[PDB]
């Protein structure tokens, strides 16, 4: 499988952050967990939420209702939207694939939340 | 009600009729999933064979999936899978007798997979429950 | 008390999916080949109310289905013919002086060659008349001699367009729009279903659409986003404009064999006078039809603009001029007499000169042939003009005083005016619904 | 046996007058009543269905109305092409039954 | 749809009347009602009977048992037989197809019942 | 019951048998509707494929109407539809043992479409009546 | 048991597990018996069509053989026919928790023809008894 | 079906009698019951045993272990062996086809048990 | 093993000259005769 | 006409691929499933 993140690298504060993960080499309608994970400055990881092949949604409670995660199964892509952003949400955003003691990550993209 | 007032409903005639009125139109739809080429070289030889097998295995795909849910041999069946308030926040009076089937599938097109997966898991749940009480 | 999920099998659900179609025809020819299943002649037309489906032409794959299919039907009907490889022997062509006017000067060539008899050791001297568009200098040689050989297309068959019915097998349905003021794209409030459509004529042309279907109320202009000047404006008439095309030459057929069981029908000497093939249209009817077009054209543009008509933009004769295939002989017509008019706000015949080309590169594919054999006797042709293909010229300043020019060439647009209202959908009989249920344990 | 009595058989009229035809049913059954038009040498052609609605191609000058045992068809602005026989019919229960018929004269 | 009536134009009294309706453009085994209707001298119409799509029958009681209506589904034809004819049954016989607010009539044929 | 009286029915062996004796023989006539081509170029790439997919489509056509009537998967299905006496004025004793099934099919060949369509009209009503009593 | 430790066994994953562990995974195995070539010249012209109709006929032969026994539409169906103990003299404790279905087939592969033929004679007998009792 | 018996027409007492029945026109491995029947002097018939298509064997208990009956399915033949013969076992031996209320017999062969 | 199952107590109307068994096999081996002539090489220069 | 083959004014012949023979091995026709 290959994962590639895409989207705008600059987002104005209080506006919405949208990123696309383009997946190739595997079908998002079959199995395992499809996650978004970000790495802050200072090398700390925080899990935001996941998806399942059947469309179920789960999120880290610390992020409250700030996150909706959605997908397009025709294009084999899934999407992150993050409302009400702050400069402490600046981080490198990864879309990663987990299960059956397998772990594959995209290369990641950099985003800076500033005006 | 008879003569010129008689209704024979054609094929696909319940597309604009409401969901409640289309609950008695299920028979005429299913009979047109196999026939049509009942009466009969590279051109137009493989083109029928490619289309004939495709028209059969898609019907078997929708019939095998019915049998996994326990709905084999029935047209209107209903299981014990609880569909919840997040999928559609409407009562039964706001779904059946005021709108049709065609745009009803568009709101459920995102939730088609989550519906289909729970039905096949719930049938296998009650197969083992049948084994315990029978023994 | 809480609701429960159900399963319904056999529910009307439509999703826009496209698959291959299937031929049908009514009761040997190039189009049918007696191979399509003879359909029952009952297009059961069930009206569907309360439904609006978003039709979209220029993206329908049924147009691309019929363009690809008749190419496969064309090469299939050319295999049992005879190859015309030995026609690239040298020629000794002289001009004809037997009762010819000044307008046909340098058009027919009296050639001679050394083509072979069915016995390999024996030859013969054979003379024939070729058009100027069929021979090129080297004295003369055929135009195709640096391309593949030709086929002569088995003249026992005919080129009359037999209507062809397309209709998908079970699991798919065809929906048609019925709006009188129907444009190209967008929703249709009169969607009905038909299991298998009506007769569609596969007749081909370049500029003017012939033997098509008429509009309901007025001349309707079917185009996408109009500010493109590289896209063709499809105009469909509301009245039939009769066109009279004839060939006034009494042609004979000389059957001279090229090999064992292989015949080649050359052109014999012309009896009578040499005259030009021409097409006649009514000046009063065509001026009335052009009046109806410019009123509908000015609906999409300004009211004070100046719409000007002109001829084609030049190029090779395959794409520049008109083409039709009535009588079995190809006609290439100069249509500069039907587009010489300018229009601002507020006698029984038009003689269009027409060239006759025997050897034809039919479609945009270049490595083939069409050696039409000569037809014995005169040619009579009566048809209706039912459509136009117009390309708007660029270079407009301040979005005013634009001109309209014909064109086409690509055969996609010749059937986009006959498959504009049709689309094919895929039926899923499965579905769910909420009501109250507990399974009887 | 619903019996349909029509007003008159032959009526003379002039071009441009409004004319109204009436049909009386023996029972009050339904509003599903149809009118048919029949010109000489031709088969009858259906004109109005369900008493108030028009068919495709039928000109706007044809209207109909009524309910119960009384049903009124009105022709307005009579032209030459409306010379024909008209029949009030019902399609509720078998056996089908026809009116006697009215002939228009110009 | 096109309907075409055929049969003998002269029938002797007390003998049997047979007519054929040849149907083209539509299949008699699918839908709607397929009728025989006749028009007497003096422009009066009398309904004789009908057929269902499944080949069920029904007749006007005024005609008693004088009418049998039958069909041939291979030839897509249906048939009228009328027993014990009288000269007051002389009329122009139509075969018509009715339903779904669509009424279509044949051109009709003429028959005279006389000795 | 042994020797000359043993059972060696095979395929279609009860063709000329009485209806009571042939009622035991419906099992052996079902398996020979799909097999025979279990083991394996213009000729026979079409002559074999066209007949193999035709046997599939004829088998699924027979099973599907057996599913619309509501009792698919049953070799002997007996439903709850009354029959008109005009089709056959013979009692139980004059049908099941005195005559062969082959000539019986010609007697009800005309009245096949009446009885084949009345079954599903009383089955959708049966499934609608099942929904009301269940809830 | 979540995250990377969740169960995502998929197709043919329970082919090495025990009897009771493989009995819960019958849904996912039968899912891949029809699909796989759902997305689409002489070569692979006859090979493609012979690929599918061979696969369709095996699936129909399994369902029709299941439908003869009266277990159509069910994944775990069980009948009431006795079987002689000479095929396997083992109790349920030594079979249903410690061995795999792969080595189980070779021990009873001698008797598959016998044990299949005892099922249509069993199933037709309740239908015979249903016809006598209910009439 | 045609059945033809063959074998030696003279057998010494206490030795073994072997006969072959050759079957043609039908396969004995998908089939009916195949019997041996003999006719004594004085025209009395005694049934010895049968065979089935599945290889199961059955014999008259009165003959004890004196008879083994066997077959060759490649040649479509079945065989009689009779141990410990006596002159009272002299008889005309038939191999027979019986079933479905049909009965076919071979022409038979003569055998004499004497020294 | 050409398994033949005898059916007694039954009659059928046989009609020769109209079955498709004769008509198909005449068409069938004509296609089997033209198919085996394609790998054969032509004799075009034999007409000298 | 000196001489020529009789089918020279018709299509040319083929020499019937003399590796194979013309001896008819018997064939058997069978009905498909359901027939
Ligand atoms: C390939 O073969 C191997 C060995 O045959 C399988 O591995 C295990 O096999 C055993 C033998 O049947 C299974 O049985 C289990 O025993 C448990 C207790 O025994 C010990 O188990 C482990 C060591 O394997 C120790 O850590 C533990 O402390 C015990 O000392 C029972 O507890 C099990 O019962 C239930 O346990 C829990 C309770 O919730 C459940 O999660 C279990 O699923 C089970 O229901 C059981 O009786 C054991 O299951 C096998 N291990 C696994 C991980 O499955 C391999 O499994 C086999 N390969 C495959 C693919 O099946
Ligand atoms: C658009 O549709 C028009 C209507 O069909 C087409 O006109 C027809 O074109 C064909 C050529 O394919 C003509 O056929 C020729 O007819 C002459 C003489 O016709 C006589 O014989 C025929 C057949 O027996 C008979 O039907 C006529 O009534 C005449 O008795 C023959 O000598 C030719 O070989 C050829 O068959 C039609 O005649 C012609 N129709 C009319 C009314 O003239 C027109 O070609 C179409 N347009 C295009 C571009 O194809
Ligand atoms: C080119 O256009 C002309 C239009 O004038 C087409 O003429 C058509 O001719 C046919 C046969 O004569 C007409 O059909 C008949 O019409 C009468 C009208 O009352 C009807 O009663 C008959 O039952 C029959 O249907 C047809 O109506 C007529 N078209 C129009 C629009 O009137 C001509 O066929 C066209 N040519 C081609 C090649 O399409
Ligand atoms: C063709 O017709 C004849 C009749 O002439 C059929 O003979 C019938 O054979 C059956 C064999 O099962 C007989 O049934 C048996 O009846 C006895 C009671 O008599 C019963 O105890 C047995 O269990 C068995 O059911 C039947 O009686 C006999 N018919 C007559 C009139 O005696 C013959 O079999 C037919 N051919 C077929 C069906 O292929
Ligand atoms: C199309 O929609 C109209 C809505 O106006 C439907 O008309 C209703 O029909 C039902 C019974 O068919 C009546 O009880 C209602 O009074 C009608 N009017 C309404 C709801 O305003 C019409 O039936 C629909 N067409 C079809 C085929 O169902
Ligand atoms: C097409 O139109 C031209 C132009 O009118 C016709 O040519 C005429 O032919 C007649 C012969 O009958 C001459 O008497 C006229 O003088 C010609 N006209 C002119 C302006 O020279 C031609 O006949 C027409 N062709 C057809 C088939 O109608
Ligand atoms: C096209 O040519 C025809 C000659 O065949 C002209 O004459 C018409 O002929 C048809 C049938 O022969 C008649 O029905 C028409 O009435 C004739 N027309 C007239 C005006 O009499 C026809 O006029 C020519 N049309 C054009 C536009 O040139
Ligand atoms: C369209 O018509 C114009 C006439 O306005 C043509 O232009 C003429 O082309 C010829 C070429 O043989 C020149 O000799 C003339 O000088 C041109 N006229 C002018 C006024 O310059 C043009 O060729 C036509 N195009 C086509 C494709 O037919
Ligand atoms: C089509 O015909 C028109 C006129 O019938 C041709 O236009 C003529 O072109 C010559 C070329 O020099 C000019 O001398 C004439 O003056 C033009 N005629 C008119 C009326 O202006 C046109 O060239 C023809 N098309 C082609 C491609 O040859
Ligand atoms: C369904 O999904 C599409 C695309 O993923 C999205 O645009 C739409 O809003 C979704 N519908 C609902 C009700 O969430
Ligand atoms: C969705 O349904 C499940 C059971 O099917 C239930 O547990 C869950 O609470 C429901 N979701 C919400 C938001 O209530
Ligand atoms: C023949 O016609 C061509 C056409 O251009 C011309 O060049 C040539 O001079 C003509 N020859 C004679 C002899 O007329
Ligand atoms: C044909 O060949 C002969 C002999 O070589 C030659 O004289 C003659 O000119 C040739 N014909 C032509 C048209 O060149
Ligand atoms: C053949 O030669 C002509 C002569 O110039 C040329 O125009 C044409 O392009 C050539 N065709 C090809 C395919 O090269
Ligand atoms: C119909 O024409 C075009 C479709 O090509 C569409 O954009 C337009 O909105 C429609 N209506 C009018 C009045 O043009
Ligand atoms: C084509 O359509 C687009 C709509 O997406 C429109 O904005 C544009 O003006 C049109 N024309 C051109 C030349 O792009
Ligand atoms: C053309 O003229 C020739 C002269 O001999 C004649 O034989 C032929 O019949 C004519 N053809 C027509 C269609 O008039
Ligand atoms: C062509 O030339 C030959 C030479 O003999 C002559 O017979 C024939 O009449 C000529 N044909 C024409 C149309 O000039
Ligand atoms: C054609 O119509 C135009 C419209 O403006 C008019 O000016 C012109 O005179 C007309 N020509 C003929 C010949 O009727
Ligand atoms: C052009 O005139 C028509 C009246 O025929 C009018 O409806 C339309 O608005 C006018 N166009 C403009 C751009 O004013
Ligand atoms: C258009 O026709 C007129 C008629 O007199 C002519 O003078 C003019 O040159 C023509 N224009 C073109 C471009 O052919
Ligand atoms: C059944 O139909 C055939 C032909 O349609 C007819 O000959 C036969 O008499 C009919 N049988 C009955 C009982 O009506
Ligand atoms: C015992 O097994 C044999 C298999 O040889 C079988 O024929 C018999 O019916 C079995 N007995 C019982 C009581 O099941
Ligand atoms: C059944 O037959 C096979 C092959 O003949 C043999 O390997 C196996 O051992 C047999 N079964 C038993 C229980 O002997
Ligand atoms: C070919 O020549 C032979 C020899 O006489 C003759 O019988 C036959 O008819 C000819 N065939 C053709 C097609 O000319």
């Amino acid at each position: 499988v290959q994962l590639q993140e895409s989207g705008p690298g600059l987002v104005k504060p209080s506006q919405s952050l949208s990123l696309t993960c383009s997946v190739t080499g595997y079908s998002i309608t079959s199995a395992y967990y499809w996650n978004w994970i970000r790495q802050f400055p200072g090398k700390k990881l925080e899990w935001m939420g996941y998806l399942l092949y059947d469309g179920s949604t789960g999120y880290n409670p610390s992020l409250k209702n700030r996150i909706s995660i959605t997908r397009d199964t025709s294009k084999n892509q899934f999407f992150l939207k993050l409302n009400s952003v702050t400069p402490e949400d600046t981080a490198t955003y990864y879309c990663s694939r987990e299960g059956n003691n397998r772990s594959y990550w995209g290369q990641g993209t950099t985003l800076i939340v500033s005006s | 009600a008879v003569g010129i007032g008689a209704v024979f409903l054609g094929f696909l005639g319940a597309a604009g009729s409401t969901m409640g009125a289309a609950s008695m139109t299920l028979t005429v739809q299913a009979r047109n999933l196999l026939s049509g080429i009942v009466q009969q070289l590279t051109v137009w030889g493989i083109k029928q064979l490619q289309a004939r097998v495709l028209a059969v295995e898609r019907y078997l795909r929708d019939q095998q999936l019915l049998g996994i849910w326990g709905c084999s041999g029935k047209l209107i069946c209903c299981t014990n899978v609880p569909w919840n308030s997040s999928w559609s926040n409407r009562n039964l009076s706001e779904i059946w007798d005021n709108m049709t089937w065609l745009q009803w599938d568009k709101e459920i097109s995102n939730y088609t997979q989550i519906i289909y997966g729970l039905l096949e898991e719930s049938q296998n749940q009650q197969e083992k429950n049948e084994q315990d009480l029978l023994a | 008390e809480n609701l429960w999920v159900t399963v319904y099998y056999g529910v009307p659900v439509w999703k826009d999916a496209e698959t291959t179609l299937f031929c049908a025809s009514d009761a040997h020819n190039v189009w049918a080949t007696h191979a399509c299943v003879p359909t029952d002649p009952n297009p059961q037309e069930i009206h569907l109310e309360n439904v609006t489906e978003e039709f979209n032409m220029w993206k329908n794959n049924m147009v691309e289905q019929m363009h690809t299919d008749i190419i496969s039907l064309w090469d299939q009907s050319l295999k049992p013919c005879v190859k015309l490889t030995p026609l690239c022997v040298t020629l000794q062509c002289t001009n004809v002086t037997n009762n010819i006017t000044d307008d046909m000067r340098g058009e027919l060539k009296n050639c001679s060659f050394n083509m072979t008899t069915e016995l390999r050791d024996k030859k013969q001297k054979v003379y024939s008349l070729f058009y100027r568009l069929d021979v090129v200098q080297i004295e003369y040689r055929l135009i195709n001699c640096n391309t593949s050989a030709c086929t002569q297309a088995c003249p026992k068959v005919s080129f009359e367009p037999i209507p062809i019915h397309y209709c998908a097998p079970a699991g798919f349905a065809i929906l048609k729009c019925k709006d009188k003021k129907f444009n190209g794209t967008g929703p249709c409030p009169s969607v009905s279903t038909v299991q298998c459509t009506h007769g569609i004529k596969p007749v081909v042309s370049t500029q003017l659409l012939l033997n098509g279907s008429l509009a309901e109320e007025e001349v309707m202009i079917r185009s996408e986003n109009i500010t493109n000047n590289a896209k063709n404006i499809l105009v469909q008439f509301n009245t039939p404009v009769q066109i009279n095309c004839t060939r006034p030459n009494n042609n004979t057929r000389k059957s001279i064999r090229i090999g064992p069981g292989q015949a080649f029908y050359a052109t014999g000497d012309i009896i009578g006078d040499i005259r030009q093939a021409h097409c006649n249209v009514s000046k009063a009817t065509w001026n009335e039809t052009l009046g109806k077009v410019v009123k509908q054209l000015r609906k999409h543009f300004g009211n004070n603009t100046i719409i000007r008509f002109a001829n084609s933009s030049g190029g090779d004769l395959e794409v520049t001029t008109h083409s039709f295939n009535c009588g079995g002989e190809f006609f290439y017509c100069n249509t500069s007499g039907l587009f010489n008019s300018t229009w601002i706000s507020n006698n029984d015949s038009i003689t269009l000169p027409c060239r006759i080309k025997q050897i034809i590169n039919m479609w945009q594919r270049i490595g083939q042939c069409m050696y039409a054999p000569p037809i014995q006797g005169v040619i009579r042709c009566v048809s209706n003009i039912t459509g136009l293909i117009l390309t708007r010229d660029g270079g407009s300043t301040n979005s005013t005083t634009e001109t309209f020019r014909p064109g086409g060439g690509d055969m996609r647009d010749n059937w986009r005016s006959e498959l504009y209202k049709y689309k094919v959908v895929k039926i899923e009989p499965l579905g769910v619904a909420p009501t109250r249920c507990k399974r009887r344990v | 046996d619903i019996v349909m009595t029509q007003s008159h058989r032959f009526m003379s009229t002039s071009v441009g007058d409004r004319v109204s035809i009436t049909c009386k049913a023996s029972q009050s059954v339904d509003t599903a009543v149809a009118w048919y038009q029949q010109k000489p040498g031709q088969s009858p052609k259906l004109l109005i269905y369900w008493a108030s609605t028009r068919h495709p191609g039928v000109p706007d000058r044809f209207t109909g109305s009524g309910s119960g045992t009384d049903f009124i068809l009105t022709i307005s602005n009579v032209q030459s092409e409306d010379l024909a026989d008209y029949f009030c019919h019902q399609f509720d229960r078998y056996p089908l039954t026809f009116g006697d018929g009215t002939k228009l004269e110009l």
